[PDB]
RNA sequence: UGGGCCACUUUUGGUAAGCAGAACUGGCGCUGCGGGAUGAACCGAACGCCGGGUUAAGGCGCCCGAUGCCGACGCUCAUCAGACCCCAGAAAAGGUGUUGGUUGAUAUAGACAGCAGGACGGUGGCCAUGGAAGUCGGAAUCCGCUAAGGAGUGUGUAACA
RNA sequence: GACGUCGCUUUUUGAUCCUUCGAUGUCGGCUCUUCCUAUCAUUGUGAAGCAGAAUUCACCAAGCGUUGGAUUGUUCACCCACUAAUAGGGAACGUGAGCUGGGUUUAGACCGUCGUGAGACAGGUUAGUUUUACCCUACUGAUGAUGUGUUGUUGCCAUGG
RNA sequence: CGGUUGGCCUCGGAUAGCCGGUCCCCCG
């Protein structure tokens, strides 16, 4: 497999899916993950929110311009985990650093593709549904980032051009269900080699 | 300044004194009250100032 | 009403005006001044207008060795006064009052500033002029 | 000159109560615990004082 | 300890039609309509009659701390029914010592300024919630009626006006001056 | 070589100490290697130079080899969670937070909680009039003429309240 | 909060002697920055034996502020005065190629006590050389470098304050 | 200087619920 691999932010684990993505990252298989301000994490909004305070807090004194840089965007944040999964001080693990890409919301060369989905980082699989989490994007846009009402005005837009694409699916899937029950007479013939060997229930 | 820092941060910190450059320096001050718009030069006939 | 506003001080503590009443003082030494929060090595200062802890050092024994309260009324140090000009007075001078503001004396030498006369209205009763 | 009746609702929610030993908290009159976090929700209450 | 079954029912009445949509109860009688959204709970909600109109709620191997909820939301949707049917109304009194305590209502019964408490200069205004209505009594004198269908709004608003007329820096146990809850009822009292 | 040091157990002085001093065995010193992130001494195991196989102690989300098992049963939510010998940080005391257990008690001669009727009387005998024809620091304490009622735990009191 | 009892801290002083004796400049002040919180003031609160005013006890809280002098080398102290308040500490008991050199702590000298004496004194007194940065880093400013073919103009804001 | 050895051109999502298609109302 040669292409890029493109996830779906919306609904995940933070760590869990930056444990899938930096492995695979590290095998090869460039990786677009976008909608990383639908990532959720365990555990309670103010307790994540009090976490990240804490990271904010840790600063070199004597040159916070020199020290560790608290990046504010969900994209950065998860990517900023995945470099911490990751072997990044060496010349492998900034080739897999590379390798990956992260975006908030979903930009145009990837709104118009398939997106996949991770069942062992999704939040409906690895919590008990009576259970706290929070949201990146409101974790974010508290702790300092300034996108998130842009975000969701082009989130709307890419939704609205989504659903009328969709729509066209529907019509066409429509119309080849009418042409098999026009041309089934011929094709009764090829039907039933495809009924034998298993395709077409 | 005639200590910069302590010993044991072993750095001298970006927040004491030090000499350099003074002025030209990029500032916004606010709440500035205009109190009177000109005219300039106009000539109507004889000018008037 | 109205506050008064800041004027040049130009009076700091160890200074030793002259008493322009007539109580029996000459001197009033500065030991402080009523309202200083005061700052790292700053010296507390005063200007006309200002209460102050004084002690006389020359004058009548029984004045001598306490401290009262002041109040400064001429300052040789000259203070922007808001209609432009600038003024200052030939000497410095306070007056010994208790601490409402009422003069122990009762007659003032010399001229007293606007700037105190509107602030004590006891004390610019007994003045001669308002400068 | 404040009615008795308006002086016991104003009384009501501002006089009878109980407060917490430990942490100082206004606790409803029927409490036996204490609701905050902060005290470990103590059972160690009396009641409110009163102006009477 | 997971309890294999709770579950427990809500009869409603003929007036009232009530629909679900999943976990979204929507209640319909003749004040008007109310809509709440249960879905941060798990449990399933169902109607039974087709002329008696029972509404169960079931739980399914639940704990404790989750057996609760299951009463919690039947008597939010008895609530509603009851703000559908009847109408919550909150009748409180403003009681004061010395300065009258001087009640405006602004717009439609939907701002409440209070001017003369304690004898303050500051005006203080409080914007009720939406869809609940504050006006002056006219059977006792000094009384506000707040009315509405929701009572998580209708209360929340006396609440709000309640802590809005409080007292600082002084004894509250004197100093009782203040805007509080005489009685929470309902209207056409049937 | 005649400076030793550390560990289980025993043990002396000392409040104690990565303190000082002994016994016994093992180690380190004189010793690399796997694990304990890191570390003279811990845990495994001691070493010529290599290939294959398998293990110990230790692990198996990702860094990082290995659970990417459709692993088992429970417990636990922390607005300072917790997370592995030495070891690198906590006690007395509490919690109507939740889970389990031990023991005792009440209940169709109907529990518990709420809707409520008579729910009280000479005798307050005694006590004490600075306090009882209800509710009081003291010793006290009966019968009520009762479907069941005090010398009250209820109504902040000398009070018939 | 008595009799008792459980702790924390390393801003006290001890105990120890692991590091440093082919040298880590040894008191205090001045200057300057930053941190802590066990909060004096200020913000928001709860309690009172909180009527008001004043005060006391707690909570979130270290953002911000916490002074001018007399005497002493002093740290400490004590007083005068102002103040919203005049809180407490840490950073090699911060800070000597930053200063100062009053103290201590070389050599001169005086006194008291001790010693036959030479001399001693963790007793008093007085006089007594405080050296070097041009290296690396850090920091403060100053050119520049790296891709967009070159070059210019107008701009955005990641991140740091 | 090397990699590579067919492509996927797309609903939003819910998870104590979903997906698809039609007859009667409303949206220029
Ligand atoms: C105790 O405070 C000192 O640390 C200290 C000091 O503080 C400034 C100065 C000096 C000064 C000196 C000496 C010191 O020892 C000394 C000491 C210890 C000497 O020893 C010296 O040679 C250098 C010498 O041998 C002959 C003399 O006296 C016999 C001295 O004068 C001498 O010449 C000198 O200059
Ligand atoms: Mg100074
Ligand atoms: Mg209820
Ligand atoms: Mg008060
Ligand atoms: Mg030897
Ligand atoms: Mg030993
Ligand atoms: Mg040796
Ligand atoms: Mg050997
Ligand atoms: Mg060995
Ligand atoms: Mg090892
Ligand atoms: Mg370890
Ligand atoms: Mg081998
Ligand atoms: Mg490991
Ligand atoms: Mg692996
Ligand atoms: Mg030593
Ligand atoms: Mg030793
Ligand atoms: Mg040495
Ligand atoms: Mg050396
Ligand atoms: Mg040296
Ligand atoms: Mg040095
Ligand atoms: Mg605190
Ligand atoms: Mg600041
Ligand atoms: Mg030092
Ligand atoms: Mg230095
Ligand atoms: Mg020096
Ligand atoms: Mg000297
Ligand atoms: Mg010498
Ligand atoms: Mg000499
Ligand atoms: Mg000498
Ligand atoms: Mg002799
Ligand atoms: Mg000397
Ligand atoms: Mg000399
Ligand atoms: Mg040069
Ligand atoms: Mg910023
Ligand atoms: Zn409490």
């Amino acid at each position: 497999e040669v292409q890029v691999l493109v996830l779906d932010g919306r609904g995940h684990l933070l760590g869990r899916l930056a444990a899938i993505v930096a492995k695979q990252v590290l095998l090869g298989r460039k990786v677009v993950v976008v909608r990383c301000e639908g990532i959720n994490i365990s555990g309670n909004f103010y307790r994540n929110k009090l976490k990240y305070l804490a990271f904010l807090r840790k600063r070199m004194n004597t040159n916070p311009s020199r020290g560790p840089y608290h990046f504010r965007a969900p994209s950065r944040i998860f990517w900023r985990t995945v470099r911490g999964m990751l072997p990044h001080k060496t010349k492998r693990g900034q080739a897999a650093l590379d390798r990956l890409k992260v975006f908030d919301g979903i930009p145009p060369p990837y709104d118009k593709k398939k997106r996949m989905v991770v069942p062992a980082a999704l939040k409906v699989v690895r919590l008990k549904p009576t259970r706290k989490f929070a949201y990146l994007g409101r974790l974010a846009h508290e702790v300092g980032w300034k996108y998130q009402a842009v975000t969701a005005t082009l989130e709307e837009k890419r939704k609205e051009k989504a659903k009328i694409h969709y729509r066209k699916k529907k019509q066409l899937m429509r119309l080849r269900k009418q042409a098999e029950k026009n041309v089934e007479k011929k094709i009764d013939k090829y039907t039933e080699v495809l009924k034998t060997h298993g395709l077409l229930v | 300044v005639a200590c910069i820092g302590a010993w044991h941060p072993a750095r001298v910190a970006f927040s004491v004194a030090r000499a350099g450059q003074k002025g030209y320096h990029h500032r916004t001050e606010i709440n500035k009250k205009i109190y009177k718009i000109g005219q300039g030069y106009l000539i109507k006939d004889g000018k008037l100032i | 009403s109205g506050a008064k506003f800041r004027i040049s001080l130009g009076l700091p503590v160890g200074a030793v005006i002259n008493c322009a009443d007539n109580t029996g003082a000459k001197n009033l030494y500065i030991i402080s001044v009523k309202g200083i929060k005061g700052r790292l090595n700053r010296l507390p200062a005063a200007g006309v207008g200002d209460m102050v802890m004084a002690t006389v050092k020359k004058g009548k024994p029984e004045l001598r060795k306490k401290v009262h309260p002041a109040v400064v009324i001429r300052q040789r140090k000259s203070y922007r006064r808001k209609d432009g000009v600038f003024l200052y007075f030939e000497d410095n001078a306070g007056v010994i009052v208790n601490n409402k503001g009422e003069m122990k004396g009762s007659a003032i030498t010399g001229p007293v500033a606007k700037e105190c006369a509107d602030l004590w209205p006891r004390i610019a009763s007994n003045a001669g002029s308002i400068a | 000159i404040i009615e008795p009746s308006l002086r016991q609702l104003a009384q009501k929610y501002n006089c009878d109560k109980m407060i917490c030993r430990k942490c100082y908290a206004r606790l409803h009159p029927r409490a036996v615990n204490c609701r905050k976090k902060k005290c470990g929700h103590t059972n160690n209450l009396r009641p409110k004082k009163k102006v009477k | 300890m997971k309890t294999i079954l709770s579950n427990q029912t809500v009869d409603i009445p003929e007036n009232v039609d009530i629909t679900l949509k999943g976990r979204t109860v929507i209640v319909k009688g003749p004040r008007g309509t109310l809509r709440r959204d249960f879905n941060h709970i798990n449990v399933e909600l169902s109607l039974l009659g087709k002329k008696k109109k029972r509404l169960r709620v079931d739980k399914w191997w639940g704990n404790r701390k989750e057996l609760a909820t299951v009463r919690t939301i039947c008597s939010h949707v008895q609530n509603m029914i009851k703000g559908v049917t009847l109408g919550f109304r909150y009748k409180m009194r403003s009681v004061y010592a010395h300065f009258p305590i001087n009640v405006v209502i602004q717009e439609n019964g939907s701002l409440v300024e209070i001017r003369n408490f304690l004898g303050e200069k500051y005006i203080r205004r409080v914007r009720m919630r939406p869809g609940v209505a504050c006006s002056v009594s006219q059977a006792q004198k000094d009384e506000l009626i707040l009315e509405g269908n929701d009572i998580e709004l209708v209360s929340n608003s006396a609440a709000l006006i309640q802590q809005a007329t409080t007292v600082k820096n002084k004894d509250i146990r004197k100093f009782l001056d203040g805007i509080y809850v005489s009685e929470k009822g309902t209207v056409q009292q049937a």
